[PDB]
Order: structure tokens, then C-alpha cells, then sequence
């Protein structure tokens, strides 16, 4: 609901969207929610927040050190639903999406966690070890709980594939690092977002002339988190900095 | 779509990111291919008697069941080049890899004899190959990573987590996400995503073969039961496969008891364990109430894994394999029994199965039965541990 | 007065105090008694093929003579149980041993696989057993003291001389000629005092038994010349007897060169020795000019002997075999180049007789030959110095 | 020739005979020299003199540290032969037998060896490694240079070995720790001297009564000199007593 009305008054401005990506409780679970306060204020569009995983076989060292730090911080996914509810308890209107890792979401049962996004207020989630050929409980959770189940569209995707991620998909469909886009209009899949490598203005300019309706930073926050980590209140503003230093560049 | 079913009743499947899928699906497809090819099986028997020495010897122990009903036979996998089990598949699937065009191998490892047979079979068969290890078992099973090195294989520590298996297949994984196009991922046991669950069973099926032809050329007769010890599968999975369908032969895996079930300090996810999805497969996982998967343990690396092949989960769920579990002092004692009585020193991950066989017999003397342990690999890379814990005894 | 001849050609007797002569006519009726006894023969040939696991495999490099007109084999006696072709013949002394109702056994050893070749033997057919070994060579082949006391036998390091292979077998006749009336001498090699050079070798002979039926199985005619690595020369025996009557196939041994014949620092005795009497046999020694024994080296501590078997020395002598030496860099590259290019990790013994293969290759390399190689062990006790030589590299 | 008229003279004085044993250049040359003056001096009938060898693999601890001390003494075979032609100069009816091995008699040529002890004056050779199976050319060399091939009478023994012993062996008959000497006798065996263990009066009061002409005292000796090694004037009055103490358990 939140993905479509953005997507909606994005294309009445002419302007792409620019969302980040951040580890709940990293470093902790009041610096944590500081962090998405300001990605929020600098010019965020839409949110991927993800939710500490003990084996995240998926990601880089990068989002494995903030997992280490969360669990450092005692975070468990209890209290990363405790600040969901939080956020989305001070801003109404911005799509939360989540970056899960299968075992989090089939944990306590499927239909529970989708149950327990929509009762927090979530949008979307992806579920980074499922690909579609295995998503058919997790989608339809998803769909039953009003979530908009997200779809990675690797580089290596085939047609075959571009069909299923365009009629599985909600929210909007994940792209990995013109044509890719061509298929999955004419395929009607939900509005297309360039990830991964997208860390500068021009990269997200050259996304929405590709045809997309915007672009996700992986790790370009994250990165950007770590390197001011003995200074909190220089995170903040390093943040604030690029994040409207990438938002702009949709407009 | 598959050609092959990737599940196991419940338990299997492919949880991969998308990225992975295309090489899961072109693994499948070679798989399937060569097992049709008559010039594939024909290379992979050549590998297997010529290189590796099969078959392996079915022998009779003639001491340690002195005084009971039980007769026991030990399939000598520990015979064999390499010194484990290990070996017999990693052939196969080197010869996949060439099947398909690849150049590269990644491995992950836990007692190293994955790892070792890796990199033996690459220098074999003009292959790089880079190992994944835990730096716990770095340091447990430096013997393996001597040798690993002296093969030309690049062997890499993991400090990740607890340091053993589980995270040295993280990075295996992690790795083989931005290396597939030219690295076949040469995964060591019957685990992880569709097809290596089949493809590890079908190569290390042969184990189970011979038994079946030997044990009927000594006995005339099949087993009672086979025995194997258990961490991710693949040697208990290659003497279970033919004998699956002889009803009257029991098939029991011997998981890792570690310290006692009770201290929480095992690797016997199985029977102890919650099903959950990990490691790409819908397996039981030793895991917290959170999800969090959980750190395993075991005095054998080789069995330090919080999760089990999903062929395995479906075996127990439907009643034709039973699974149990071997304590770190029971397996130590039938490592000193075999040394003591037979002049065989296993493997501590082999010692767990013929400690559940020793219990079987100890535990009802006048019982008569035919048992049969898989022995899958020599204990000399445990040589150093037994004796740094023998000392403080 | 013997049942059979003690000498090859001017080589060999019984030079042993008149107290051990009564043992070795015993000895020597047992064995020739047992030779006939086809029951002897099933028992031994019965554990050979289901506890050593015979016949072992005959390998076809397919790496190492690329580019060459060379074709190499190599007999796999590293596939057999404890690793080295020594577990053969110990299984028909220890089976001599209770058919003359001796409980006991005493054994010398160099790289320690003689040792834990008696250990194991001894522990599966119930027979006590304490062996002898250098304190050099206790260190540089720790590994084989760990098994050799997992399994139940006394290791007792001998400080003495040079503190190897030569040291521990005086110690080991000294000690028989107290207790030789409940123990049986398991000496370790085609030397010594007669019966032990003809026991040896024939115990040792299903070698070149097995590799005559391969070769020809798989190349259709017999090979070229047969290559082994020579300490006190059992494995080369072992490989030869059975082609010694085919004049057409030539029986290469290896000396160890150590650091250089004109080093003076070597174990080459057979071809720069001279022939003197030691060890109770009369063969080719190293000794000076006043005959004393020298003291051997070699890189490899099973081949650190100063001595050599009497066959040896006499099948040198009527020229139907030749005799060269590797130094210990020619061994060490060939184990490298085997580990890097077979996957297979040699002993460095049997790295000599493979260097020579390599030599005879390298030098003519347009020279069509069939060669066949023994690997008479697996190198996994050498890693620890192949690491250490090649970390100061 | 030497032993002919000992136990001949042994005989008219209804007597034994007390052969003691000991390393040639041990400690040294000059101690070693002092060492069998005092010998003879004592009552010493004859002498046994070990030649240090490499590989003394018949010899225990006792007798292989002497070598050692004699090869640290840069003690060799040709030292030892100067020995013997000075001792033989100072002495010259005392019987002299050498313990020798094997490889030091067939090293320069076993005829050459023997010639070599009757240049000096040694009127026996036992080599400890050569049994009557392998002792041909070695007994053939040693009477056509007038020497004395001697025997050991293992406590093993059987009849045909006891035969041979007699018939090749000269000077006397070397016995290993009743009815043995009736045989020897009966086959006219050189004067039997039981060995080993004797390190007592009674043991030679024993064997003479026996039937023996008399007993060699192996280590009984060299026992004696190592335990007084620090004090080289102790150990010569220390050798002293036992040789006196026990020649006369011969008379
Ligand atoms: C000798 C041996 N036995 C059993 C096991 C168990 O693995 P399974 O799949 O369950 O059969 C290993 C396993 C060792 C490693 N983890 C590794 O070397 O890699 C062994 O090395
Ligand atoms: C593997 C191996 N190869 C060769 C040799 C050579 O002895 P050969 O008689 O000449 O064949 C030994 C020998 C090892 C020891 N000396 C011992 O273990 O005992 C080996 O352990
Ligand atoms: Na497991
Ligand atoms: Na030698």
C-alpha cells in the first residue's frame, strides 16, 4: 500500500526514489534508531532494514560485522520488531521493507511472522535465501498479511525468470548490479529498483533514465557507518550528507 | 523446475539466493547427464580402483567381540587414498566439474579429509582448488592442513563463529556467490541445496555396494544392521543407499553426543534438534528459540555440524533408519579398544560408530547379530588430540 | 648344517653368537615348514586381502612424464593398512611367531613403520610386543611413535651412536639374546643373519607378484625396469624376486646419497661401502679404514642404515641388478612434484627410487620406457620435515 | 703354547685357573697399561682382552661404555696391537686371549689379522659373533699362525655342537653360565673355563670341583673399574683384592 502511493506521487514529480539499507540494533538499539531518524530526514524514500541473522551467508563483512555488533548488543529479532514499531510509530507514511534470512521467517511459523509485520506496520519484505522457485509459502503469507513479497532480479536472470518475479513480486522488484527493464514493464512487474553498487548521484540519475523508478544502496550506508563509528555525532551527519547527496539525483 | 525431486518428504530443497540458482540448475543437469554416460562411469570406476583403491577390505574383527553373540565387520574406508571416505566423491565430482567445463574447485572442511581429498583429486585432474577451514579445526587436525598444502591447495582459516564446519561452509558459500561462473563449489557431504544431497549419495553409494557383495560372499547373508556416525551424512548416507530397500537390515547414523546431550554442547541436531532452513536446505538445525542457528560441538571435527543431510530427516521421520547418539568419551574408548584390540586406529569421527556398535553388543552379550561399521577414515590425524587427552588422564 | 643356503654368492650366514644359533635353526624349519602348509598360506594370504587390504592398486602417472616417451607406474604399497609395504611380511612373521608358540616379539625401527607395522600385528594376533627405535629418528618421525603406543607396544628410544636404524637394531639383538625363548626377533628388513634375508623376501614377493599380473594386464607386456628405494632392502626384494628370472626387465635400487656421496655423509653402502661383517650377516658396509662401522645419513630416517641385504649385494655383483643413489634435494623434489602433480604424498623413501624414475625420464626424454615404481609408503609422517626444510626455503 | 703349560703347571699344583677380562685403552692408554700390570700382579693365570668395537651388538652397557671410553680415548685396533706387544714384552708367559668381533678379524684379511697376534705375542682368539657354523676360515688362519681358536659352550648347547667345540677349539673351552664337562672331556675338549657369573670364589671353588680346569670372570672385572673411576689409585688396590681374592679359591 505505502510502496504504491510513493511510486504514485514519485511519478507526479518526475523523481526517482533512493532507498538505504541499515542492520536494526547496529550499533545499538538506541544509536540504531538515531541512524534511521536522520536517513529518514536527509531525503530517504523508502526504507531496507535488516534484522540480525547468526549465519547471514549472504552478505559481505560488512553486514556481517553489524550482525556481531547487534548481537553484541543483545538484540534478537523480539527487539528489532520493538523498534519496527517504533519507527513506524513516529513516521506513518515511508515503506519499511526487510531483509530477512529464511530461518528468521520460518522460525515460529511462516503465517506468524507476516502476521507479526502487518500487526508492526512492515511493507515489504525479501527473504534473501528463498529464491521463487521456493517462495510459494512465504509469497502467499505475504499477500494473505498485506506484505508485498520483494524478488532479487540477478544479473544473470533469464526470461523464464523475469516472468515469475514480475507476477510473484510486490512493492517493487530488487535489481542486481535498459533492457532488464523493457521485459519487466511489459511483464507489468512492480516498479523496478537498481541495487547493489549504487553508491554515487549519477549512478541513480542513469538508473531512472534506464527505466527504473529508483535505486537502492546496498551497503553505501553501511559503509559509510562504520567508518565514523567511534564518533556517533559524526555518523549522523556523514549520513544526512550523502543521503541528500543521492536524493537529489533522482529529482 | 527440476529434473530431479529436491526434496526428501519435507526436509531438502534449494534455499539459495536467486544468483546461485542457475548453477544449482546446471550442476543438476551434468549430474544427470554423466550418470547416463557409460565413458563418465567408466573413468570414475578407473579413478575409483586404480587411484583411489576400491574396492575397500570387509574385515572381521576377531577380538572385541570375544565373549558375545555379536559378529562384527569393519568396511575399511580408512583403506582407502586419502585415508577417509571423502575421496570417492570428490573424484566424481571433479570429473563433473570437467564435464561441465570448470577450472576452479572451492571446499570447505572440518576433520580436513574433505579438504584434503579436494585438492588431491585437482592435482589429479589439473584443477585449481582453495580450502575453506575453521581455525579450531586448523589447529585439532593440523595434519590434513600440512598435507592440503603440500598438494597445492590454498587453505584458508575461518575465525568466523565458533570457528569449526558450520563457518567455514558460510564462506564456502559466500565465496561460490561471486565465483560460480569458473569454480565449481565441491561441496563434502550429503547437505546443502538440491542436487548435492543426491549427487553425495550417488557417489559414495558405492560403499554399500561392495558391503552388500561382501558381507553376502563372508555371511550369506545381509546385516542385521549397518552402522555409521553422522555429521553432515555423506558416509552413513553411502552405506545406507542399497541396503534401503532390504527391510530386514537396520540403517543406524551416529550423531555426536559431545559432553551429554544434557550440557547442550553436541552435534545431534537430528534427534535433538528443530527443523529450520539453513545452509540452503529444510534440515534439522540445532537452533535457538529465536532462529538463531546454533554453535555445535563434538571432539571429532568431522561431526562438529549443527545441521544433517536432509535424506537422513526423512529416514528417521519415516521409521527405516534409526539415529542415536556417541558421547566424546564413549567414541575415546572405542578409538583405544580398536588400537588395542584389532591394530586399526580410527578416525575419532569413525569411533563414534563402532561405539554404538560396541554398546549393542555390550548391552545384550547373548544376543546374536551381524554388524557392520563403517570405519570411514584413519585416525592419524587424531593421533596428537587422543594423546593430549590421554595425558591429562 | 641348514635346510637351506645362507649365502648369496660371498653375502650373507649367520654371524651371531653361538647362544642365538638354536633360534635361528628354529626359525628357519618353522618357515620352511610353513611354506608347504597350505593352511599356513590361506591364513596369511586371509589377512593380507581383508585387513591389509590386497592387492594394492598399480597407478599410471598421467602428470609427471608429460612430454616424454616415459610411462610410469607406480605400485601402491602407501594404500596398504599402516601405510608402508612393512605391514606384508610382519603379518607372516607374527603368524611364524605363534606357529612356533612364541608369545612374545621384538622389533627394531628406523621411520617407524616397521614399528607400528609389529605393534599393529601383534595387537590383532595377541602378541606382546616392544620395539626399538633411534632417538633421532623418535623425533623427525614422531608421528609413527604415537600410533605404535595407541596400539599397546613399548617404544623404547635409543640414545646410542647415531641414535638410528643401525643403533636400535643392536639394542634389538642384544635384547633377543636374553629373551629369545618366549620371543620371537621380528627383524625388519631383507638383512640380518640367515633365515631373516629369504623370510623377507619372500613375505614381501606378492610385490612383484601383483605388479607382473597388473602390467601385464594393463600394458600386455612386462615392464622395463622396476624401481625401489633401498635401506635395508626388503621393499626392493619384495618388488624384484618374482622378475629377477625375466632378464629383459631391469632391477634398479636406490641407495640414499644424503647430502652427497663425497660428503662421506650418505647411506650408500652397496656401491661406496666395502664388504665387511655386521649384524650378523657378511655384506656391503660403510666403514673405516679400520673397520669400524661409520655411521649412515639420509634425509629419510628408513633408509639411514649403514648397511645393505646380502641378495642385494649379490645381485649387484653378477650385474642383474643396478644400484644408484639420490641425494636428500632429488628426494625432496620428487615428493613435492608427486604431491602437485599425482596427489599423492610419498614417503620420502620411497621418494629416492620415484627421483630416479624422474632422473631416467628427464635425461632422455625421447627414450620410450615402461617403468614401474614402488611407493612403498605414504608420506604422511614425513610432513612435519618436508615443511619444516621447505619453510627455510 | 701358553695355555699347554699353564694347566699342565696348573695341574702338578692340583690348581685352576682365574682369567679376568678387560677393554684395551680404557680408560686410556697409559691407565689401561697400569690397569693389567695390576692384573697379573694379583694372580691373574691368564688374560682376556676385548679389542673396542663401533658396534658391540654381544656386549652390555658395562663392556659398550668402556669403548666408548676407549674411542674417546682415540683408542683403535693398531693402539691396541702396540699394547699387546708391550704387554707381552713385560710379561712374557702369561696366556693372552683377545675378545674380538667379526668385522675387525675380516677387515685387512682375517690371515693377515692373525699373523698380526702372533707377531705380537697373543696366543688366543674368541670372536664373539662367528659361530663353529661360520668358523672355518677364521680357526684355519688361527692354527696356521699358531693361535688358539676359541669356543663358546652356550648353556643351550647340544652334542653335536659339544663335538665340534671340542675338535676345533684350542687352548680352552669358553663355558656360558656337571655333565658338560664330562663330555668335553670324553671328546677331548680344550681345558674347559666356565664364565659368566663368576664373581665369586665359591663359583671358581665350584667349577673346579666340577671338572673345569679353572674360571673367566667376564664383567666381574670391569665392574670393579668403573665403579672406582674417579679415583684411578683406589681402583687398581681395588682390583688387586678380588684377583688375589680369588685365585686362591683355585688352590
Ligand atoms: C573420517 C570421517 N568420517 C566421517 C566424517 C563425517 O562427514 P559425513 O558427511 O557425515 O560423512 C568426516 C568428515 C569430515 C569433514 N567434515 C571434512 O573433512 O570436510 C570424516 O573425515
Ligand atoms: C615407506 C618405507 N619405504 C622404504 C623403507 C626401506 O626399508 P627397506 O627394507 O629397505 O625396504 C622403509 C623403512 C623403515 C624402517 N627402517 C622401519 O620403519 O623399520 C619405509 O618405511
Ligand atoms: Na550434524
Ligand atoms: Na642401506
Amino acid at each position: 500500500e505505502r510502496y504504491e502511493n510513493l511510486f504514485a506521487q514519485l511519478n507526479d514529480r518526475r523523481e526517482g526514489a533512493f532507498v538505504p539499507f541499515v542492520t536494526l540494533g547496529d550499533p545499538g538499539i538506541e544509536q540504531s534508531l538515531k541512524i534511521i531518524d536522520t536517513l529518514i530526514d536527509a531525503g530517504a524514500d523508502a526504507l531496507e532494514l535488516g534484522v540480525p541473522f547468526s549465519d547471514p551467508l549472504a552478505d559481505g563483512p560488512t553486514i556481517q560485522n553489524a550482525n556481531l555488533r547487534a548481537f553484541a548488543a543483545g538484540v534478537t529479532p523480539a527487539q528489532c520488531f520493538e523498534m519496527l514499531a517504533l519507527i513506524r510509530e513516529k513516521h506513518p507514511t515511508i515503506p519499511i521493507g526487510l531483509l530477512m534470512y529464511a530461518n528468521l521467517v520460518f522460525n515460529n511459523g511462516i503465517d506468524a511472522f507476516y502476521a507479526r509485520c502487518e500487526q508492526v506496520g512492515v511493507d515489504s519484505v525479501l527473504v534473501a535465501d528463498v529464491p521463487v522457485e521456493e517462495s510459494a509459502p512465504f509469497r502467499q503469507a505475504a499477500l494473505r498479511h498485506n506484505i508485498a513479497p520483494i524478488f532479487i532480479c540477478p544479473p544473470n536472470a533469464d526470461d523464464d525468470l523475469l516472468r515469475q518475479v514480475a507476477s510473484y513480486g510486490r512493492g517493487y522488484t530488487y535489481l542486481l548490479s535498459h533492457h532488464l527493464i523493457e521485459k519487466l514493464k511489459e511483464y507489468h512487474a512492480a516498479p523496478a529498483l537498481q541495487g547493489f553498487g549504487i553508491s554515487s548521484p549519477e549512478q541513480v540519475s542513469a538508473a531512472v533514465r534506464a527505466g527504473a523508478a529508483g535505486a537502492i544502496s546496498g551497503s553505501a550506508i553501511v559503509k559509510i557507518i562504520e567508518k565514523n563509528l567511534a564518533s556517533p555525532k559524526q555518523m549522523l551527519a556523514e549520513l544526512r550528507s550523502f543521503v541528500s547527496a543521492m536524493k537529489a539525483a533522482s529529482r | 523446475t527440476t529434473l530431479l525431486n529436491p526434496y526428501f518428504g519435507e526436509f531438502g530443497g534449494m534455499y539459495v539466493p536467486q544468483i546461485l540458482m542457475p548453477a544449482l540448475n546446471q550442476l543438476e543437469e551434468a549430474f544427470v547427464s554423466a550418470q547416463k554416460d557409460p565413458e563418465f562411469q567408466a573413468q570414475f570406476a578407473d579413478l575409483l580402483k586404480n587411484y583411489a583403491g576400491r574396492p575397500t577390505a570387509l574385515t572381521k574383527c576377531q577380538n572385541i567381540t570375544a565373549g558375545t553373540r555379536t559378529t562384527l565387520y569393519l568396511k575399511r574406508e580408512d583403506l582407502l587414498h586419502g585415508g577417509a571416505h571423502k575421496t570417492n566423491q570428490v573424484l566424481g565430482q571433479a570429473l563433473l566439474a570437467k564435464r561441465m567445463g570448470k577450472s576452479e574447485i572451492i571446499a570447505e572442511t572440518g576433520a580436513g579429509n574433505h579438504g584434503v581429498a579436494s585438492a588431491l583429486a585437482s592435482a589429479l585432474l589439473g584443477l585449481k582448488c582453495r580450502i575453506y577451514m575453521g581455525a579450531k579445526d586448523v589447529e585439532r587436525q593440523s595434519p590434513n592442513v600440512f598435507r592440503m598444502r603440500l598438494m597445492g591447495a590454498e587453505v584458508i582459516p575461518v575465525h568466523s563463529g565458533s570457528a569449526t564446519l558450520k563457518d567455514a561452509c558460510n564462506e564456502a558459500l559466500r565465496d561460490w556467490s561471486g565465483s560460480y561462473e569458473t569454480a565449481h563449489y565441491m561441496l563434502g557431504t550429503a547437505a546443502g541445496p538440491h542436487p548435492y544431497p543426491t549427487i553425495v549419495r550417488e557417489f559414495q553409494r558405492m560403499i554399500g555396494e561392495e558391503t552388500k557383495a561382501q558381507i553376502l560372499d563372508k555371511e550369506g547373508r545381509l546385516p542385521d544392521a549397518v552402522i555409521a556416525c553422522v555429521g553432515g551424512g555423506s558416509n552413513a548416507i553411502g552405506m545406507f543407499a542399497d541396503f534401503i530397500n532390504d527391510t530386514s537390515v537396520g540403517l543406524i547414523g551416529v550423531e555426536p553426543g559431545g559432553h551429554g546431550i544434557e550440557t547442550g554442547e553436541h552435534g545431534a541436531p537430528l534427534k535433538h534438534g528443530r527443523v529450520g532452513i539453513y545452509f540452503g536446505m529444510k534440515a534439522p538445525m540445532m537452533q535457538t528459540a529465536d532462529g538463531q542457528i546454533e554453535e555445535s560441538y563434538s571432539i571429532s571435527a568431522g561431526l562438529d555440524f549443527p545441521s544433517v543431510g536432509p535424506q537422513h530427516a526423512y529416514l528417521n521421520s519415516i521409521g527405516r533408519a534409526d539415529y542415536v547418539s556417541i558421547t566424546d568419551d564413549e567414541a575415546l574408548e572405542a578409538f583405544k579398544t580398536l588400537c588395542r584390540h584389532e591394530g586399526i586406529i580410527p578416525a575419532l569421527e569413525s569411533s563414534h560408530a563402532l561405539a554404538h556398535a560396541l554398546k549393542m553388543m555390550r548391552e545384550q552379550p547373548e544376543k546374536e547379530q551381524l554388524l557392520v561399521v563403517n570405519l570411514s577414515g584413519r585416525g592419524d590425524k587424531d593421533i596428537f588430540t587422543v594423546h593430549d587427552i590421554l595425558k591429562a588422564r
